[PDB]
């Protein structure tokens, strides 16, 4: 009724004249209840999964991004094309590109403590591999580049760097019952349930 | 497709196959009869040691901290309804009949 | 209902730069891209050949690279037309070719040259000529051994007989074909088998067999006589549902 | 030319409108198409060059699969990021990025150039034939009568 | 003022805000506490964390920029409407009664037969939307173009469709005219602000006492000049959070560089500002008579261009007062490092330029095995990917108490 | 159609004496009202149910209709709107417009069946939370106030 009010509201007050076809109304109230959106938890019975939002940078111990894929996450969406705004550029200027990218920084940059980061590494069909954010693919690149691991203090900028990309990246297994979680170490599951499976221990 | 190739393009007695495999035929090209058979094993074992155990948690639930608002109250049902309207006259609800 | 569908969208942009309203577009495309890399050309069909020279042929400060090969274009049934590359092969002039085949052993090279040289047009259209490839170097010493000696790398197996029906010719080839693989597979286990590179060498695995089939019930043909041996397989291009499990 | 296509030399191909290259089975489609992508970048080659260099949102490489555009733009922001780097180091001991080097100028600006693209890579014009076309179609939505 | 006070983090920002707060009582009337602010969360973190250091939280508005901007308007200047009549929505109705006559002008010949082939309105619904959108936008960035075409003008150096916008926008100022509609946009009305309050220098007509601006990483040049005008009878804390204690942004004539090689004070102490002397406004920090070549963090380097830009326009106004309020950051994790790496705009990658360089790796930090902030993850679904997040997630409230999970 | 009951409607509610002094919210101006005010309470220490029934109960002669401590143990935050808070030279309101329940007529609003329905909805909550909120604020505003 909101919207639907609001809607019919903003012609009259232009005054328009002529008759409006049902179409016309239902497709402006089918997009404006696609833009609504309800974030009202947004900070109270705790863990809050949400997307990047802009002018929204709050400090928080731990921060994680998902999905942070190549094609998924700097968002896209190209200017109307008939916009000259957007062909001659100014200084005070705004497009998702770069708030998008200026997300990703303020994220670094609210982490207090952790800050946790993830994409899918392939598809699980054709098998063919996926690929990182490239914006990911700097972080890791700049800190592989400014980093070395205490066994490695005499073997080479490309040698060294590489070690602690490979440290630092954990690529997980397909199924939650694969054996490989249930060993000793990084993120061993916190989840028994599956851990019968995992151990061949059924009776069939 | 290999048949035409194999046959250079015309048309073959069944024996005029074999003389033309053989034909082209050295250390690269070779073949053999379509030697069938049998033995229902693929003779292959297993071993297997399941050394494993799940990480548990050591810490416990104790306290909840949340925003509340006179919805200590309220019973639910306005589950999602404070939510998609924060200001909606929540203090009602109902129909209206033959009034 | 105000939608859009895949041959829609480059069937619409076809229509685009036909319309008399097509000059502006397709120098407006034009500026943008100056030079564009096609890949997999051979799959192309009329509306996007006519949507590419439109926009680049003969447009100088523009290059139209087409990359690709007519001899791999099987994707008739979808809607890739061979005739129009060969096509646009008659109006670009530059011809090229990449003559060293890295990835393949020099005995794989040369049978597939061989077979493919015997007649003249072996894919009989003169516009797809067939020109043989050299093998790489660092790969001549690839070589596959098998209770004994080196293997052939191209080995016909032949029924006997004269007629010879559809039916028989499966069951027939199915069998010897899961035969061969155990024959591999478990003189592999044993050593006997080995993909060498000079003196290097490994056993044969499961995951270094691969049957090549052209539907879904050759496959199981050979997934059942092949389940016959005990041997366990994966038909990687299968469509099923999981909805009808 | 003419009859029986020219064993194709990435590095001196002209790169100036309208050539056809047959790369055959297991032949280096791929690797062929990344040398091209750097030259291109670098307005590198000679007379073969093409007239300026060009950046990442001016090449347009059109590949049929979802997974082929993917796959090729996650090898091309390799080969810029290693072009690059040893662009800085003016010194590369392996294949294709030596000859490439052996053809630049002013590797310090190369690098710059190539940092660029590097950074721009989540806009490269790599797109699928579909994908080409309903960006087209979007841009220019009055000629071709598209809806926004 | 108009006082910007620029900080490392939101934390300290609040904290300069639950001050000053505290500080000048404030009226009591029933008088909204007022912060400017572009996102729910942020009203929502700033409610919270201010009902917590004062016990309650109970005035306090949070118009968006655009929305008080035009407030001030209506106080400041002698009649002007509540709610222009040049809004993005209704905009979108007008413009669909005027582009129908419009049409067959040559003019807009483009429009014509856009709108022609088929149509229920729908085609047109959808322009005349996506215009009025334009419109919205040009009467915010590009105000001038705007009181330019409404004369019958052109602008030079700009696209096509700049022949049909222009006249466009001319049809629906008249018309709004003939409808009788309060001619005032937010173009035609933003220098008449600053004129009759950069003048009238006398006193504060009728608006609030002090006005925050909490969380918002950019605005639009001229509102920013209508800011500082406004910040020469009001109390204006713009609250900004800077990635960076130093200037990363870009620099204009070589004569602008040695106004900006200036000074800002802590809220509370003495003074700072950008290190090494000249050299560095050499160097090549500002090479390029464009940006700051080096710009020495090479994240901040290609992520922030957004940052940089709000950056540049705030130390181009005069009557601002900028200060700094940046915590340190020290180096003991990976996290921290780079936090650190950037907040001081440092480098510390090392691309291995000569043998020397190149060979040893012990120039590099030292990682550490057992370090975790900081971590990358790879997996085969979104289920998968948010499994092994939950797992993480509890191993790491394992780890150290104190992470309640509001805090993630 | 409803114009002709609801003009007439608004305006009766608008003229009446809410507490006999004066009151009547058409002798209030905008300067002493404020519409939806919307108050953040922190609430440390577990809020247990029971512990705030018994003062409730001592002090409340309508809460002494005691089924409460309906809800369960929260620290955290309190959120909350205010209809309307206006002032009557000294002195602060909390208005609380209630469109509610169709009960017939006349004969359901009446000052025990308001009183009724008050704790039906539990609605005594309300009051006391709201106040303590209108407490708090005022307090933090008006310097050097008394409840
Ligand atoms: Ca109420």
């Amino acid at each position: 009724e909101q919207q639907w009010q609001a809607i019919i509201a903003e012609g009259l007050g232009a005054q328009y004249g002529d008759a409006v076809p049902l179409s016309l109304l239902r497709d402006e109230l089918a997009q404006r209840l696609d833009q609504e959106r309800i974030s009202q938890r947004f900070l109270a019975g705790p863990v809050n999964i949400c997307t990047l939002m802009p002018m929204r940078s709050i400090p928080f111990k731990v921060v994680c991004l998902l999905g942070m894929n190549d094609g998924v996450y700097p968002r896209q969406l190209a200017p109307l094309g008939f916009d000259l705004m957007s062909q001659k550029p100014k200084r005070g200027d705004r497009s998702r590109r770069d708030d998008d990218r200026y997300l990703f920084l303020e994220a670094l940059i609210s982490a207090q403590q952790k800050l946790y980061i993830s994409y899918i590494g392939r598809s699980i069909q054709d098998n063919s591999e996926r690929f990182p954010s490239v914006l990911v693919q700097e972080l890791i690149d700049y800190i592989g580049q400014s980093h070395y691991l205490p066994g490695d203090e005499a073997l080479n900028c490309d040698e060294s760097e590489a070690r602690v990309k490979a440290h630092l990246t954990c690529l997980h297994t397909r199924m939650p019952f694969d054996p490989q979680n249930y060993q000793p170490g990084e993120r061993q599951s916190y989840a028994r349930e599956w851990l019968p499976a995992a151990s061949q221990a059924g009776k069939a | 497709a290999l048949g035409r190739l194999l046959q250079k393009g015309e048309p073959q007695d069944a024996a005029g196959l074999r003389t033309c495999i053989e034909a082209l035929c050295d250390d690269d090209i070779a073949w053999q009869t379509a030697q069938t058979g049998d033995n229902q094993p693929w003779q292959v074992n297993d071993v297997s040691t399941a050394e494993l155990n799940a990480k548990t948690l050591q810490r416990l639930p104790g306290d909840n901290w949340r925003v509340t608002s006179y919805s200590g109250l309220q019973q639910r049902g306005h589950g999602i309804a404070q939510d998609l309207m924060p200001r909606l006259d929540v203090d009602a609800a109902g129909v209206a009949s033959v009034v | 209902r105000g939608e859009l569908g895949f041959d829609d969208m480059l069937s619409r942009l076809d229509s685009a730069l036909r319309s008399e309203s097509g000059e502006v577009l397709a120098a407006a495309i034009r500026t943008r891209f100056p030079v564009a890399m096609i890949d997999e050309f051979q799959d192309t069909d009329p509306q996007q050949y006519r949507i590419f020279r439109r926009i680049w042929h003969h447009q100088p400060e523009t290059a139209l690279l087409l990359i690709g090969d007519p001899k791999q274009a099987i994707y008739a049934f979808r809607g890739a037309d061979i005739f129009t590359y060969m096509k646009a092969r008659s109006e670009v002039h530059a011809h090229y070719t990449l003559d060293t085949n890295w990835r393949s052993a020099p005995g794989m090279v040369n049978s597939v040259n061989k077979l493919f040289s015997q007649t003249d047009d072996a894919f009989m259209f003169r516009e797809i000529p067939f020109i043989p490839v050299k093998s790489a170097g660092k790969n001549q010493a690839l070589r596959f051994v098998f209770k004994g000696e080196t293997q052939p790398a191209m080995k016909m197996w032949l029924m006997e007989g004269e007629s010879c029906g559809v039916g028989d010719y499966q069951s027939t080839m199915a069998q010897v074909c899961a035969a061969q693989i155990r024959d591999w597979l478990q003189a592999g286990q044993r050593g006997e088998a080995l993909l060498m590179n000079g003196d290097d060498a490994r056993p044969v695995r499961a995951s270094d067999i691969s049957v090549l089939v052209r539907s879904r019930q050759e496959a199981a043909q050979v997934r059942d006589a092949l389940t016959l041996l005990e041997i366990p397989s994966v038909y990687l291009s299968n469509r099923d549902s999981v909805f009808e499990t | 030319m003419s009859d029986v296509a020219e064993t194709l030399d990435p590095l001196r191909l002209p790169l100036q409108g309208e050539r056809l290259i047959e790369a055959s089975a297991g032949t280096g489609k791929t690797f062929t198409i990344a040398a091209l992508y750097l030259r291109l970048l670098l307005g590198l080659g000679g007379s073969a060059a093409f007239p300026r260099p060009l950046t990442v949102e001016e090449l347009l490489v059109v590949t049929f699969t979802e997974a082929a555009t993917a796959e090729l733009r996650g090898r091309i922001r390799s080969n810029i990021h290693e072009l690059r780097i040893a662009c800085l180091r003016e010194t590369t001991d392996n294949p294709l990025y030596e000859r490439l080097l052996e053809e630049i100028d002013d590797k310090a600006q190369a690098a710059q150039w190539l940092l660029l693209a590097e950074r721009q890579m989540d806009e490269a014009a790599v797109f699928t034939i579909h994908g080409f076309c309903q960006r087209m179609l979007n841009l220019n939505a009055f000629e071709s009568g598209m809806l926004f | 003022m108009l006082r910007v006070y620029h900080s490392n983090r939101l934390d300290v920002l609040e904290a300069l805000m639950e001050f000053i707060v505290e500080r000048e009582r404030l009226d009591d009337p029933f008088e909204p506490e007022m912060i400017l602010v572009q996102s729910t969360g942020m009203a929502q973190w700033l409610q919270m964390t201010l009902s917590q250091k004062f016990g309650i939280a109970a005035n306090i508005d949070f118009p968006l920029p655009a929305s008080f901007i035009w407030d001030m308007f209506v106080r400041v200047l002698p009649e002007i409407p509540k709610e222009s009549a040049f809004n993005k929505q209704s905009m979108s109705w007008k413009l669909m009664t005027l582009l129908p006559q419009l049409l067959e002008r040559e003019d807009f010949t483009l429009l014509r037969h856009y709108l022609t082939d088929d149509s229920d309105k729908r085609k047109l619904f959808q322009l005349s939307s996506k215009a009025a959108d334009l419109f919205d936008q040009y009467l915010v960035y590009r105000p001038d173009w705007l009181a330019q075409w409404e004369t019958g003008h052109l602008v030079e150096g700009l696209g096509e469709a700049q022949a049909w916008q222009a006249p466009l926008w001319k049809a629906l100022v008249e018309y709004t005219h003939q409808l009788g509609q309060p001619r005032w946009h937010r173009a035609n009305l933003y220098q008449r602000f600053i004129e009759t309050l950069e003048s009238a220098t006398t006193c504060p007509p009728g608006l609030p006492s002090r006005v925050f601006i909490c969380g918002i990483s950019a605005l639009p040049p001229v509102y920013l000049q209508a800011l500082q005008a406004l910040g020469k009878h009001i109390e204006i804390h713009l609250l900004f959070t800077n990635p960076c204690r130093y200037y990363w942004g870009d620099i204009k004539d070589p004569a602008y560089l040695a106004k900006l090689l200036t000074r800002q004070r802590r809220h509370s102490f003495e003074d700072r500002e950008l290190p090494l002397f000249r050299d560095s406004e050499n160097a090549g920090q500002l090479f390029n008579s464009d940006g700051e070549q080096d710009v020495g963090n090479p994240l901040l380097a290609s992520w922030g261009k957004l940052g940089r830009d709000y950056i540049y326009l705030l130390s181009d106004l005069e009557s601002s007062q900028e200060l700094d309020a940046f915590v340190d950051v020290t180096p003991d994790n990976l996290l921290h490092n780079i936090q650190s790496d950037i907040l001081e705009l440092e480098n510390r990658a090392v691309a291995g330029v000569n043998i020397e360089e190149f060979s040893r790796s012990d120039n590099k930090r030292p990682l550490d095995p057992l370090d975790s902030s900081i971590t990358f993850h790879v997996c085969h679904s979104p289920q998968r990917e948010v499994e092994v997040l939950h797992d993480r997630l509890l191993a790491m409230l394992e780890e150290d108490p104190t992470l309640t999970p509001r805090d993630i | 159609q409803w114009e002709p009951v609801l003009t007439e409607w608004i305006t009766a509610v608008l003229q009446a004496p809410l507490n006999e002094t004066g009151v009547s919210l058409s002798q209030l101006s905008a300067r002493n009202k404020q519409v939806e005010m919307e108050f953040y309470l922190p609430i440390s220490e577990p809020l247990i149910a029971s512990q705030l029934d018994t003062l409730i109960r001592q002090f409340d002669p309508l809460s002494a209709g005691c089924p409460p401590l309906e809800f369960m143990q929260v620290r955290g935050m309190l959120k909350g709107f205010i209809d309307l808070v206006f002032r009557h030279e000294g002195r602060y309101y909390l208005l609380d417009y209630k469109s509610n329940w169709l009960g017939e007529d006349s004969s359901a609003y009446t000052q025990q069946a308001m009183a009724a329905a008050m704790q039906a909805h539990r609605y005594d909550l309300q009051y006391q939370l709201y106040t303590l909120a209108l407490h708090r604020y005022l307090r933090h505003r008006i310097a050097d106030y008394d409840y």
